[PDB]
This record gives C-alpha cells, structure tokens and sequence, in this order.
C-alpha cells in the first residue's frame, strides 16, 4: 500500500531534527529584530 | 579563546557580505555531509536489522 | 436614592471591569469605533483632550503589542472614568440627523 | 556608447570593488558546485567525496 | 592638591534612538551619530577628510545643483532639506561622529 513507508519516516526524522535547529532561530531572529520595539519604553510631556 | 572569538568569527567573516555569503555557501557543504551522515546513522542504529542494508549479507552475489 | 439602582450600578461597574480596557490604561471614549460621526467629533475635540487620547490608545497599543497590562494601581477606575467624547458625539449625531430631516421634505 | 566611462576616477572605483567581485564569483560558484553536487570539482574536496 | 582629585571614567556608547514626536513644530531635525575615537587619535584628521567630502549643506547656498557633495547636489535638486551638517565632536577616548539635518515631514526618509 506504501512502500514509500521507511523513506517517509527518514525524511521525517530530518524534518524533526531540522525544525528542532530551525524553529529556536528563526525565533532567535524574530525576537532579535522586535527587541527594539519590546523594549521601547514611552513618556508622555504635554505642556501645561 | 572562548570569549574573544565571536570576535574572531565577525571580523575575519561576518563583516563583509561577500565573506558572510561565502561563509554560508561554504559551511552548508559541510553541514550537508555531516547531517546526512549522523542522521542516515541515527536512523540506521533505531532499526539494526529492520533494513535491507543490514540482511544484505544474507543473499550473496 | 436606592438600593436597586446601585446593584444596575453594581452590574454595570461589573462589566466595566470585566471588559478590562481599564487594564490598558483606556477610557470608554478611546474604545468606540471610529465611523464619519465618530470620526468628526475627534476632529472637534481641543487640544489637550486629543493630545490625552492619542497618548491613551498609544500606551494601549504597546501593551496590546508586548501582551502585557498595567499596574492595578495605574487601571482606570469607573468612576473616574470621562465620557469627554459623549457631548461632541451626540451634537454631530444631532447636527446630522437634522440633515436628515431636511432631506426628507 | 560608453567613453564616459574611461578616467582616472573609474579605474580607481573598479580597482575598490574587485576584492568584492572576486568574492562574488566564489559564493556564486561554490553554490553551484553544492547545489547540482558536480561531481567533476567535489572529488577533490576531502571529507565530501562520500560515494 | 593632594586629597581626591579623580580622573575621568570613560563613557559607555549605546547606540539606541530618542524619538520626540511633536506636529505642532513645522520641520523636522534628526541627529544622527556613531562612536568617535576622541581627543588624541589619529583617526581624526582622516574622519574630518571624510566629512568634508560629505560637508554641509543650507537652502540659502549659492549653486544647487552643481554642488561637489554628492548630498548636497540631490539634497539641493531634489529639495530634500533646508540645512545639514556633519560632524565630529570629541571627548576624552570618546565622541560623536556623524551628521544633523533639518527638513520637511516627508523628507526624513529620502534625507536619511
């Protein structure tokens, strides 16, 4: 029915292992380039 | 040595776009022969006799 | 004067609460949506009043944005909580239901 | 129609962005030898050659 | 004399932005600035080279367009601003190397 069945399972390990480096790195990344605005800190000063 | 050498990488590779995309280029060679070593062999040793890569010395020549 | 109309009292201070843009620093007036009628009556507000306001939803949204939420000290309490927007709303509505009127004969 | 482009200034903007250009052609390459794996070049490569 | 006389501590850099936003005022002026090297160095003389290839800039120059500066020609072309300047100010091991300018609330971007 699947003879693909042991390839897939292979592939699916390097799927897991790769998105296992990828995922915290890309994350690493976005939260890099959003720490200027995370930190970004207000003050307001009208007049009077 | 184990401080002064993200120091050592960025000057020597990481400055020059060049030398950072040769970098990339370069060391994804590398890493796609070791991670389809180690990961080929992860593989390998989770099933030890599952595969035809292990009977083939069953059924000779 | 009464018992039961502090519990609607009591109800609405509820979901005020409940609701929670208090939670960001909000008044009830940063919260409407902006349609033509609401939209007019912000150009109408004075300076300082607009000044405020563009602060308030500013300080929201950066809340909104890092996930996070006041100091309960610092949340807007309901009864000190300005409808600065209600009489500039109501004279536009006002101003545009004659309009209305007049296109009607 | 390209005289415009002959002087002592250009020389010197060339001779600037030949390091770079050099570079340019060993990323552009090297990718090219990695991505269709040739075979011819990457026998030489110790390590990579796993056959 | 004798009792404490300190010497300076030297000044951290960040490298950061303080944006004070007001409408109210009809044109903008950014600052803009990385690290000097300060008083003593070398550096300095070569860095004011620099800066005066890049140089200044003010809308009541004579001659817009045909300016050395390459700024300056597509700041007075393309009328981009009304002032800029660069410069480098020192301190002890320390100063403030880059420019300043002046213009419209469109202009920030291009400008930059």
């Amino acid at each position: 029915a699947e003879p693909e069945h042991d390839h897939r399972k292979r592939m699916g390990l390097k799927m897991l292992l790769m998105m296992g480096l990828l995922l915290p790195l890309v994350y690493a990344m976005k939260r890099h380039k959003w720490s200027v605005l995370k930190s970004r800190k207000l003050a307001y000063r009208p007049p009077k | 040595v184990a401080p002064t050498l993200t120091a050592r990488l960025y000057s020597l590779l990481f400055r020059r776009t060049s030398t950072f995309a040769l970098t990339i280029v370069v060391g994804a060679l590398f890493f796609e022969r070791a991670f389809d070593q180690g990961a080929d062999a992860i593989y390998e040793h989770i099933n030890e006799g599952k595969l035809w890569k292990h009977i083939k010395h069953k059924y000779e020549n | 004067v009464s018992a039961s109309s502090r519990w609607l009292e009591g109800i609405r201070k509820w979901y005020y609460n409940a609701a929670g843009f208090n939670k960001l620093g909000l008044m009830r007036d940063d919260t409407i949506h902006e349609n033509d009628d609401v939209k007019e009556a912000i150009r109408r507000l004075p300076e300082n009043l607009y000044d405020d306001r563009v602060f308030r939803i500013k300080r929201a949204l950066d809340l909104s944005m890092r996930q996070q939420i006041l100091p309960k000290e610092q949340w807007t309490k309901y009864e000190e909580d300005k409808s600065y927007l209600e009489p500039y709303l109501k004279e536009v509505i006002r101003e545009r239901k004659e309009r209305e009127e007049w296109a009607k004969k | 129609m390209l005289t415009r482009f002959l002087g002592p200034r250009y020389r010197q903007l060339a001779r600037n962005w030949v390091p770079t250009a050099s570079l340019w052609g060993a990323v552009g390459a090297v990718g090219l030898v990695w991505a269709t794996d040739w075979r011819l070049i990457l026998d030489w490569v110790p390590y990579i050659n796993g056959k | 004399d004798e009792d404490a006389v300190p010497t300076l501590s030297p000044c951290r850099f960040t490298g950061s932005q303080i944006c004070h936003r007001e409408d109210g005022l009809p044109l903008a002026h950014v600052a803009i600035a990385v690290e000097g090297p300060g008083w003593a160095h070398p550096d300095n003389v070569a860095l004011q080279v620099a800066n005066a290839i890049i140089g200044h800039y003010d809308c009541t120059y004579g001659g817009g367009a045909h300016l050395s500066s390459p700024l300056a020609s597509i700041a007075a072309t393309n009328k981009l601003c009304q002032s800029f300047q660069t410069f480098n100010i020192c301190y002890a091991d320390t100063g403030l190397l880059g420019a300043h300018f002046v213009c419209d609330h469109m202009s920030i971007d291009d400008m930059m």
